[PDB]
């Protein structure tokens, strides 16, 4: 029973750790989308700068 | 004359004595024999549970 519990405990650790890395992976993908949006915003501001009439 | 009957009875009783001493001593000897046989059961148990533990692994 103790040996079987060793295997079960390793299963618990592995499932927990895998799920945790999955959580952080999704959150980092979200942060990456936000970073993409802000880079797009920077490029759009550069485009505005190209246009003197509004830039003035 | 009666010593004849007494002799034959004492001889039959000696036979009974040795037979029954073996009967009693069989208990003492087979207790040790069982102390030996416990190995069969415990080792078989271990090997079986090893098989299912390998299945679990």
């Amino acid at each position: 029973e103790k040996k079987e519990k060793q295997i079960e405990q390793q299963k618990k650790i592995q499932m927990s750790n895998l799920m945790n890395q999955a959580r952080l992976k999704v959150l980092r993908a979200r942060d990456d989308l936000i970073t993409d949006l802000l880079n797009e915003a920077k490029q759009r501001l550069s485009k505005v700068v190209k246009d003197t009439t509004r830039y003035q | 004359s009666q010593s004849q009957g007494i002799q034959q009875l004492l001889q039959a009783e000696k036979r009974a004595a040795e037979k029954v001493a073996d009967a009693r001593k069989r208990k003492a000897r087979r207790l040790k024999q069982a102390k030996e046989e416990a190995q069969m059961e415990v080792e078989q148990y271990r090997r079986e549970r090893e098989q299912e533990f390998q299945s679990k692994q």
